[PDB]
């Protein structure tokens, strides 16, 4: 075999040639801070969230693009790289509202998560913040684009596995806008996967708006029948009562996403 | 001087503390030789009880002898003599020198789980 | 007369308490700890605060110390006016009861006026307390400390030279110091017994080391020892506070890591990252980093110990309870052997038994 | 000699004083938890689960609140393996089911692959 | 505005009445339903819209501190006002 | 502090002290129950420059427990600790 | 840095055991005591004329619960359930929707005043102040059921007491 | 790293290494393991066989004198298969410092009663019989201490729900307090609160 | 308003006869205090 | 697989510890009726005491019954000391629970449980 030796924060670890930084840190338990990366996108590398220590090397690497060079020792939790999350988390929540009780991600958040986990605890951001128009792409999702933080993971799904191409930023800057730039109606059979891996509360369920929170919901390992693929589904329940239907991550069938019916 | 009380409730003013401290050091001594001498409680011990025997033999005074041994009133290092000694005689029955008797689980003490 | 075996039947208020904290996070776990020592209130929030900040690898601001320090002497004569009160009140004086609790009543208006509740506070909290001392307040604790002495007094006029409370404590309840020790017995249990122990002077905590206080020690180990022991403890409480109202810094009160102790609530509504850490910590609460610790303090009734095991969660694995009553209360049966039926009310006196506490 | 020979099937059922109706009735279910598709942590798939099927809950009449009668709802147990789950489901006379662990399969990603010559994985933006 | 079902029982700001033929009426017999009259639609409605010469307004629902956190509002749509997700009151760009 | 001076007397004769000095019920000498506002001051990390949290990071800097021995000379013996420093009787009232 | 408590050794001159066997038999001590108890039966005593006169509180007292409103009339709650996430006895329970003007708002807003224990953690941890804890404790029921508060009873506590639980709110938020 | 984080104290974390080295080496028959934490409190993790030889050893020796038997506790770890964690913490008053001594068992093993070593692990391993199930051999009064006298079963172990399986109610019929299967009129809300994201990579186990 | 008595009888209430229908000549309730002397009276405040 | 015993070695010391528990058991039957002055006959209460040790006897653990054998002891123990109310007797006759319904009919009509 043509396995290269890779050290994580000192480790050896073989990997196959073309993997990734966050791969390489993945196969020893380690799970790199992530905005924009998703195992079943592409890669987009414009959230600068993994940004890791390469040892003898003076400067931070994207580890969601990079791919690994033989001798590389990852430092996942040394000083500049924890630097680096700190102040990549204090520009995301530099602009971002501050909606965390009105908002249907809040428990369930990706920025929250690990502004907890990487971030810094208080704000120097003493200006006033963005404000963006939301948009009207259905009557399933519902979308807050004041929370969106532009990870460009609603134009790698409609374009690589929805297969729409409708979906896209606006503008240029601070000014960028993901959005369809017409009041057009983003209606797939897959429309309700950006809910999910929207990481922020920007796209939201629209059914399930409001109605829950999700600490206290009952996950509940069921199977679709709404067809017979046989989807591998979430079904959280609250106190007796269906709150919503989330997928199961099952390589075989559905491999993290379900249809609109189902959900 | 003859210390009226030793302040502690049901301790007893020992009249002659440093023959009673001697006795029981030997004593100390006499039953740990009945434990083999690779044994670290033997030499530990050994070790431990000549330096306070040395010290109650080196002092005639008993105060001082008090703040040097630095164990308190005399007569609770004569009780902590006593329970050396009666740790020794129950030392030699445990055998526990010897190698260890059972290997843990892989994940006995393992924490989180 | 004689009293041959005496055994105490207990768990009459069991409520499993330490098995309702295995599923409640650290904040909502706090709470428990009012409700044991129901007379020593945020003595046992500061034991359960200690041990989740000696894991947490963080400690309070100064100011914080030095405001548990004054609440926890202020809870020792809280703790310390039942005790005597109820012991004499058990025995049958009726009166001096009545004379210590209105200087309860306005420790309680103390506990009301920092926190708005009068016993279950929730304020000593891991990371500090929970909100600053109003403007104000050290000065009605100077004016309550200042007098609290004329009442200790009249207390002890009332009871420590009668002879008829001598005749009911002074052959009554003697242990000695090695039973004393070997029954798990702390506190005034073996400071009556001439044990020169203390965990405020031994195993130093918040500040109790920069304030200077002395330590009664009893000399025949009878109710009557212990029964003095504790006034002057309330003695040296009084010291203790006139010392923290004089040596009281300024600063913060919470620990400035917001992701242990919650932001303002000015800057919550303000800052973005300070609303994400109000959020999750008050709906996950903060993490706590795994390891097992056992976290003991000076308790008005002795060694209060909390052996706390986390998982890295934010909810406790296991929050075992040592209390002082437990221990003096298995001692019980030793205590009243050779004695009266009626000096078993004056035994159960001395070792102050709060059943919370003995029960959880 | 100080060691007896049990060459039994390790059966602690009669004395943990559970209920014969909740032993002999509940299916517990051992399985490492799914990842919630709203977050991208893994934390919570590290460890295996015992929990058990859920039974009724009704309306309370008077707050309309969901009233049980299940005692082992809420029973979430945690293991480190699999087998010290099924051990443990073996030594209380559970009845269980045993979902394995789905981990992801290795992926193939390649930031030159979004700008290919001649193949069909090119964005249109980014 | 609190209105009232065709079996006599006042119904709440949820929309929560009991149906004629639901027994649970009789916690009421004798008794009185505690329905609250101050209906925070119908009082938010009457609340004026802000005129203002700004494109984001920012909004703390009032007294700083004692009101929710400050969120800040888009004012782009000129069909549309922009509504606080807080307290309701909602803003228009004069322009 | 109503109480006319014979019966003030009386009481401080049977009391055998002063109780004028030191009342146990409360008057005017309280603090008020009006106050001003306060403006309370923040901790040491309201900082907006050398204030990276990682470097003041409590919870991660505690380790997990350093084995000392697992199963997989002429040294001196020790304690857990230095033995402990006799107290000292008090100066100020030592009962003696 | 320690202190005896009882060592102290009486004199056995001629005139201290005088003086002991005088305590004893003229009974010295026993008139000490009854001249302690005469001195506070000419006290005032600290009885206060209950329910004419009320004990002192501070405004950050933890009594009955209410929900409160903007200026405006609109009610505070935004459903967010951090009240009922934090609270210590699971005292609260909530459901929520959007109502028809599209607002995140609650349904159901339950707090079991037999399961709460009055600490104060879903006050401080509103973020809106919707969810407080008012100056009133007398509040006694004479059914069990009257004490398990739905959200119309907490929005009439609530317009009840706004006159006192904003002022009580104004006096204190600094230190929040 | 000076406000807000503890202070390390290296001295006693130096001191109770070289006492956990002493202490495993005089007793190789039954320590297993020895680990100091980094808040510097001390654990001696032996074998069930010597609760009696190493707390005698704590209790007598000259360098040890831990006289007094603090907290006597168990920990239940349904992983494992010795499940339980019966840990002693002790003082010592002459050299003012703290061990802790964890062993284990399962359900079936009986450990050794420690009351010819402490008298105050009397009520504590009663209590620990009462919580937990842990039966312990040559106990003068071993019974329940803590719960009802006909309950059934063991309460703080974890496989146990927090709510039990009975519940109490005066029945007018019998004219006595009678046990029937219990049934919440509100169900007890768990609460699914730990976060998908590591929070303390030192604490970070290999993976399979 | 008495200053001059101790802190917590310098302030009190005398009960109406009638409040919202009821006859309260002898039955006082503590409750019959509205919210905006509650305050006052409870002395969370040195204003009327 | 070698484990260590409780009291029994074998399962006839076993057999025989649940014997004289058995004997015990029946001896305290009649005081037991008498002094709680319970409302059950002396033959019922034995025959509880018998459906009690029937409920266990499919165990084939020496351990687990010495154990059985010990609790047994301990109920025992509360029973002829009076620590047990007459209440704490009387949870023994599940008497103010209503029968529940065995068939898989009966079940079917009442519920979901199986
Ligand atoms: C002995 C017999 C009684 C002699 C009078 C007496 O001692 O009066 C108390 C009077 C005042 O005592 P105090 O309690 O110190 O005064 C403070 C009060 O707050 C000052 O009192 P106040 O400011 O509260 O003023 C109002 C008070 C005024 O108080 C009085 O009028 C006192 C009662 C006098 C009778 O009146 C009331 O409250 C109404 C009480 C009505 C019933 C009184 C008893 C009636 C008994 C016969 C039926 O005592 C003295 O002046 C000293 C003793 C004089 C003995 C004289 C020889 C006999
Ligand atoms: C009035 C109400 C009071 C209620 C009293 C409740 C008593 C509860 C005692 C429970 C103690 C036990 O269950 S120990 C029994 C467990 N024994 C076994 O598993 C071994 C099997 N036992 C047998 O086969 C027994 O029939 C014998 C008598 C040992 C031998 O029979 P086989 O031979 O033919
Ligand atoms: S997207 Fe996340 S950080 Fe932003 S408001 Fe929603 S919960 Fe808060
Ligand atoms: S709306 Fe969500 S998924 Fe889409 S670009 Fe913004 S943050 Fe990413
Ligand atoms: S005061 Fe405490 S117990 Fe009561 S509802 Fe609020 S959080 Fe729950
Ligand atoms: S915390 Fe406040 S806004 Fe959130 S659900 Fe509770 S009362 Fe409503
Ligand atoms: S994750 Fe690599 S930059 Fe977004
Ligand atoms: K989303
Ligand atoms: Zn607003």
């Amino acid at each position: 075999s043509n396995l290269i030796e890779v050290f994580v924060d000192g480790q050896s670890v073989m990997v196959e040639p073309g993997t990734t930084v966050l791969q390489a840190c993945e196969k020893v338990g380690m799970q790199i801070p992530r905005f924009c990366y998703h195992e079943r996108l592409s890669v987009a590398g414009n959230c600068r969230m993994c940004l890791v220590e390469i040892e003898k090397a003076p400067k931070v690497v994207a580890a969601c693009a990079m791919p690994v060079m033989k001798g590389w020792n990852i430092l996942t939790n040394s000083e500049k790289t924890k630097k680096a999350r700190e102040g990549v988390m204090e520009f995301l929540l530099a602009n971002h509202p501050l909606d965390c009780p009105i908002c249907d991600q809040g428990g369930e958040c990706d920025l929250q998560d690990q502004s907890m986990m990487f971030g810094s605890d208080r704000s120097r951001f003493l200006e006033g913040k963005r404000a963006v128009e939301d948009k009207n792409i259905g009557p399933l999702v519902k979308t807050i684009m004041t929370r969106c933080i532009q990870c460009t993971r609603c134009i790698r799904f409609a374009s690589e596995i929805a297969g729409v191409d409708d979906l896209g930023t606006t503008g240029r800057g601070n000014d960028m806008q993901v959005g369809t730039y017409i009041e057009k109606m983003f209606m797939s059979e897959l429309s309700g996967n950006i809910i999910d891996i929207c990481p922020v509360g920007a796209l939201t369920s629209k059914p399930y708006a409001f109605t829950a929170r999700p600490w206290e919901t009952r996950k509940t390992e069921s199977i679709d029948v709404m067809d017979a693929v046989g989807s591998n589904i979430v079904v959280s329940t609250r106190t007796g009562e269906v709150m919503r239907i989330l997928p199961r991550m099952h390589e075989d069938i559905n491999e993290e996403w379900i249809s609109d019916k189902t959900r | 001087l003859l210390k009226k009380t030793t302040g502690l409730v049901g301790l007893a003013v020992c009249e002659t503390p440093h023959e009673r401290l001697k006795i029981l050091y030997t004593k100390i001594l006499d039953v740990l030789g009945h434990i083999p001498k690779n044994a670290a409680y033997r030499k530990y011990t050994e070790q431990i009880t000549n330096e306070k025997l040395s010290i109650v033999k080196a002092e005639p005074d008993v105060k001082k002898l008090e703040e040097q041994l630095q164990g308190g009133q005399i007569e609770e290092v004569i009780l902590q003599a006593e329970n050396e000694l009666s740790l020794a005689r129950k030392m030699i029955q445990w055998k526990p020198w010897e190698p260890l008797v059972e290997e843990p689980p892989a994940s006995q003490w393992k924490w989180p789980i | 007369e004689m009293v041959r075996k005496c055994d105490p039947h207990i768990g009459l208020l069991h409520r499993g308490t330490e098995k309702l904290i295995e599923y409640k996070t650290y904040l909502q776990a706090l709470p428990y700890f009012d409700r044991l020592d129901y007379v020593s209130m945020m003595c046992n929030e500061q034991a359960y605060s200690l041990a989740v900040e000696k894991l947490l690898n963080i400690q309070p601001p100064p100011r914080a110390q030095w405001i548990r320090v004054l609440f926890g002497e202020i809870t020792r004569l809280l703790n310390h006016i039942m005790a005597v009160t109820t012991h004499a009140l058990d025995i049958g004086a009726m009166t001096p009861f009545f004379w210590m609790f209105e200087e309860r009543e306005k420790m309680f208006e103390f506990y009301e006026r920092v926190s708005g509740a009068r016993m279950h506070a929730a304020y000593v909290r891991p990371g500090g307390v929970h909100q600053d001392l109003p403007l104000g307040l050290m000065d009605d604790i100077y004016e309550f400390s200042k007098n609290f002495s004329l009442r200790i007094d009249e207390l002890e006029e009332m009871l420590t030279n009668n002879r008829i409370w001598r005749n009911r404590t002074v052959d009554i309840g003697v242990v000695t110091a090695e039973d004393a020790l070997n029954y798990g017995f702390s506190g005034v249990m073996l400071r009556g017994s001439g044990i020169q122990w203390d965990l405020r002077k031994t195993q130093p905590y918040d500040v109790y080391d920069q304030v200077e206080f002395d330590v009664p020690i009893g000399s025949r180990g009878d109710c009557y020892d212990r029964y003095l022991c504790r006034v002057e403890e309330m003695r040296q409480s009084i010291r203790i506070i006139s010392q923290c109202l004089n040596k009281m810094p300024p600063g913060e009160i919470k620990v400035d890591d917001a992701k242990v102790s919650p932001p303002k609530r000015a800057e919550m509504k303000t800052s973005m990252e300070s609303l994400i850490h109000h959020f999750k910590l008050y709906t996950e609460g903060y993490q706590v980093p795994p390891g097992a610790t056992y976290t003991a303090i000076e308790a008005p009734k002795g060694e209060f110990g909390v052996y706390l095991v986390s998982d890295g969660s934010s909810r406790p694995y296991r929050c075992k309870i040592k209390a002082p009553g437990f221990a003096h209360l298995a001692g019980l049966d030793k205590m009243s052997k050779g004695h009266m039926l009626a000096d078993v009310v004056a035994i159960i006196g001395t070792q102050d038994i709060v059943f919370g506490e003995v029960d959880r | 000699t100080q060691l007896i020979t049990v060459d039994e099937k390790l059966d602690i059922t009669t004395l943990t004083g559970v209920p014969e109706e909740h032993i002999k009735t509940r299916k517990a279910r051992i399985f490492v938890p799914a990842r919630n598709n709203m977050q991208s942590g893994v934390n919570n798939t590290k460890k295996w689960k015992m929990e058990f099927d859920t039974r009724e809950r009704w309306e309370n009449p008077l707050m309309g609140w969901a009233s049980t009668a299940d005692p082992l709802s809420n029973l979430v147990l945690t293991f480190s393996t699999k087998e010290d789950a099924i051990a443990f489901a073996e030594k209380n006379g559970w009845s269980y089911d045993v979902e394995e662990r789905k981990v992801p399969k290795p992926k193939s990603k390649s930031y030159g692959a979004n700008f290919s010559w001649n193949k069909r994985t090119r964005v249109s933006t980014k | 505005g609190v209105r009232t079902s065709p079996t006599g029982e006042k119904v709440t700001h949820t929309g929560q009445v009991y149906d004629d033929e639901d027994y649970r009426r009789v916690r009421f017999v004798g008794r009185q339903k505690e329905v609250n009259e101050n209906f925070a639609i119908d009082l938010i409605a009457e609340q004026p819209v802000s005129q203002v010469g700004s494109r984001v307004i920012s909004c703390d629902g009032g007294g700083g501190a004692l009101g929710h956190p400050r969120v800040y509002i888009n004012l782009d749509k000129e069909t549309k006002t922009g509504t606080c997700g807080y307290c309701g009151l909602q803003f228009r760009q004069q322009h | 502090a109503s109480a006319t001076r014979l019966i003030q007397g009386l009481r401080n004769w049977a009391s055998g002290r002063d109780l004028q000095a030191k009342l146990q019920l409360r008057y005017q000498e309280i603090s008020k129950r009006t106050q001003p506002p306060p403006k309370l001051p923040v901790g040491p990390s309201h900082r907006l420059s050398n204030n990276y949290y990682c470097a003041r990071d409590g919870r991660r800097e505690a380790m997990p427990p350093s084995i000392v021995m697992s199963s997989q000379s002429e040294k001196k013996a020790v304690s857990p600790a230095p033995p402990i420093k006799r107290w000292e009787l008090s100066q100020d009232e030592p009962y003696l | 840095t320690y202190k005896y408590v009882n060592l102290r050794e009486p004199s056995m001159d001629m005139k201290s055991v005088t003086d002991r066997a005088a305590q004893t038999l003229l009974w010295t001590e026993l008139i000490r005591g009854l001249g302690m108890t005469l001195s506070y039966l000419f006290r005032e005593p600290a009885t206060i004329n209950y329910p004419f006169e009320k004990g002192p509180l501070s405004p950050r007292f933890r009594g009955e619960h209410a929900l409160r409103r903007y200026p405006s009339g609109e009610e505070r709650c935004i459903a967010c359930k951090l009240c009922e996430a934090v609270c210590p006895a699971q005292a609260i329970t909530i459901e929520a929707e959007p109502r028809a003007d599209g607002s995140r708002r609650t349904t159901r807003y339950d707090i079991d005043m037999t399961k709460c224990i009055y600490c104060g953690f879903c006050q401080e941890a509103c973020p809106v102040d919707a969810i407080v804890e008012g100056p009133n404790f007398e509040f006694s029921t004479e059914t069990h059921e009257e004490l398990l508060y739905n959200k119309e009873k907490l929005l009439n506590n609530g317009d009840k007491w706004e006159a006192e639980i904003a002022a009580n709110i104004q006096a204190d938020y600094l230190y929040r | 790293t000076r406000p807000t984080v503890r202070p390390r104290n290296d001295v006693a974390h130096k001191q109770l290494s070289a006492f956990g080295e002493y202490v495993a080496e005089i007793l190789p028959k039954y320590v297993q393991q020895v680990q100091v934490s980094c808040f510097s409190e001390l654990e001696i993790c032996i074998h069930p066989d010597g609760v009696i030889p190493v707390l005698t050893f704590l209790r007598d020796h000259s360098n040890a004198q831990f006289k007094s038997l603090a907290d006597l506790t168990a920990v239940d770890i349904p992983t494992r298969q010795n499940r339980f964690e019966i840990v002693y913490n002790l003082l010592s008053l002459r050299f003012n410092s703290r061990i802790r001594v964890k062993t284990y068992t399962d359900e079936l093993t009986p450990v050794e009663s420690s009351v010819s070593v402490y008298k105050a692990a009397n009520w504590y391993e009663r209590e620990i019989w009462d919580m937990f199930g842990v039966f312990f051999a040559n106990h003068p009064d071993l019974r329940r201490i803590l719960t009802d006298y006909g309950f059934e079963g063991h309460p703080f172990r974890k496989d146990f729900p927090l709510s039990g399986y009975v519940e109490l109610r005066y029945d007018d019929e019998v004219k006595r307090v009678v046990a029937e299967p219990v049934e919440l009129a509100q169900e007890f809300r768990k609460f699914d609160l730990n976060s998908p994201w590591e929070a303390f990579p030192a604490y970070r186990q290999p993976p399979e | 308003e008495d200053n001059k008595q101790f802190f917590g009888r310098h302030r009190w209430v005398i009960y109406t006869t009638e409040m919202n229908g009821k006859n309260t000549f002898w039955d006082v309730d503590g409750s019959m205090v509205p919210p905006e002397w509650h305050r006052w009276l409870h002395c969370m405040t040195d204003d009327p | 697989t070698s484990v260590k015993p409780i009291f029994s070695r074998d399962m006839n010391e076993a057999k025989r510890r649940v014997r004289e528990l058995y004997r015990a058991w029946y001896r305290e039957v009649p005081n037991t009726v008498h002094l709680f002055q319970l409302d059950i006959s002396v033959k019922q209460g034995r025959d509880k005491v018998r459906e009690m040790f029937k409920k266990n006897a499919h165990v084939t653990d020496p351990r687990v019954v010495d154990l059985l054998v010990i609790k047994g002891k301990m109920e025992l123990e509360e029973t002829i000391n009076v620590w047990k109310q007459r209440t704490h007797v009387m949870r023994f006759f599940h008497e103010t629970e209503a029968p529940r319904p065995k068939d898989f009919l009966s079940k079917f009509y009442v519920g979901h449980d199986p």
